[PDB]
């Protein structure tokens, strides 16, 4: 059973901005 | 597991304040990508957004990376929702919640297009019409679901939306659903109390509208007038729906209870079926269907995902699922994650991703 990961905001690839 | 399902990935990804401990932020909504190319089903699609919290995530269901995510604060994100745009393709990912405002975002490209600040009060759900696919209903705290046509991007990505409808409610909407078989002609929405039919016609000329038809799902009094918080059709004809501490998800005929309607503005549907489902007291399961595998879905208090194949069922008391996923208790921080409710369950529409939604800030993803 996978473990729970945690993305955080550096691990996302992209940020949508505005 | 006679589905033949297998946990794949459990993402923490909208974290309050970045941080790793937050096994606490509801996910609220989620919603696979159409296709990327026009004449594509997208029936296998991968991605998924979600939201919970101040952000919205775009998801890889295959690697579990977060492809894209959007980050508001001050927002409580509570419904997601995508359109195929014809431009070449735009999939337009559209997210609303407490503020009231529906954020337009051009995923590929990086960016929020545009801002609908469609009602003062918070927005409970979005959806679009599948046939005209610049129309989107927005359901509101304000008790009205609002028909906008967000229009075509002009050159510079941005959009100038128009209402063409107002629906009135008597409770505060909370699911919303097209006819099947005329999309574009009427529109189920589940309520604090209960299931309506709105007339969404656009050539008839009323621009505020009352519901067309309300209807009766039992003649208990423990139950009448009770919320509809789970709605969706599982084939043309054949409509799931739910509320809560009754222990049942109702399958019934849309043609046959329309076609009984006459004049009558409260209408008792035609039941094909009653589905056991959890017992539970506890509001806001929603339900949902994978039509080409005949299967509604619905998570629960516990956790579990209850799965229906309900194809033998529909061709010949209440009926048991074919399938309770459990949760599986995966490990955070080191420590099982022993307790959750999985309150929204979306599956692609090939059945071979399935994402399922918790209390915990954690995004369930399994696959076939």
């Amino acid at each position: 059973v996978p473990s729970v990961q945690f993305v955080g905001d550096d691990d996302v690839l992209s940020h949508i901005l505005d | 597991n006679a589905l033949h399902l297998e946990p794949l990935h459990f993402l923490q990804c909208h974290s309050r304040n970045n941080s790793p401990k937050d096994l606490e932020t509801q996910l609220w909504a989620c919603a696979f990508e159409p296709a990327r190319e026009e004449g594509h089903s997208g029936a296998t699609s991968q991605t998924v957004a979600t939201c919970g919290g101040e952000a919205v995530c775009v998801i890889d269901c295959q690697t579990g990376l977060v492809l894209h995510k959007y980050k508001v604060p001050g927002e409580e994100f509570f419904s997601v929702a995508w359109t195929a745009l014809t431009v070449k393709r735009w999939n337009m990912l559209a997210a609303a919640g407490l503020r009231g405002m529906v954020r337009l975002l051009h995923v590929r490209a990086g960016f929020c297009c545009s801002v609908i600040r469609a009602h003062k009060k918070a927005i409970a759900t979005l959806c679009f019409s599948p046939t005209h696919e610049t129309h989107l209903f927005t359901a509101s705290y304000d008790k009205r679901i609002i028909l906008w046509d967000i229009g075509v991007p002009n050159h510079d990505y941005k959009f100038q939306a128009s209402q063409l409808l107002t629906l009135n409610c008597s409770s505060v909407p909370l699911r919303l659903c097209p006819v099947a078989t005329c999309p574009d002609s009427f529109l189920l929405a589940g309520c604090e109390g209960g299931c309506g039919c709105w007339d969404v016609r656009l050539d008839q000329p009323q621009k505020q509208r009352v519901c067309e038809v309300n209807f009766v799902f039992s003649g208990d009094s423990e139950v009448s007038g009770q919320r509809v918080d789970g709605l969706a059709f599982v084939n043309e004809d054949v409509v799931a729906s739910k509320g809560s501490g009754q222990g049942t998800i109702y399958l019934w005929s849309w043609s046959q209870t329309w076609a009984s309607r006459g004049s009558q503005s409260v209408l008792p549907v035609v039941i094909l079926a009653q589905l056991q489902w959890s017992p539970t007291s506890l509001a806001y399961f929603s339900l949902s269907t994978c039509p080409d595998k005949n299967l509604v879905l619905c998570g629960d208090e516990e956790g579990s995902v209850w799965i229906y194949d309900v194809e033998h069922l529909l061709k010949q008391t209440l009926q048991p699922p074919t399938q309770i996923l459990k949760w599986p208790q995966p490990v955070a921080l080191g420590q099982p994650v022993t307790k959750t409710m999985v309150n929204t369950v979306v599956a692609n529409a090939a059945f071979t991703y399935l994402t399922a939604l918790t209390d915990s800030n954690i995004v369930s993803i399994w696959r076939r």
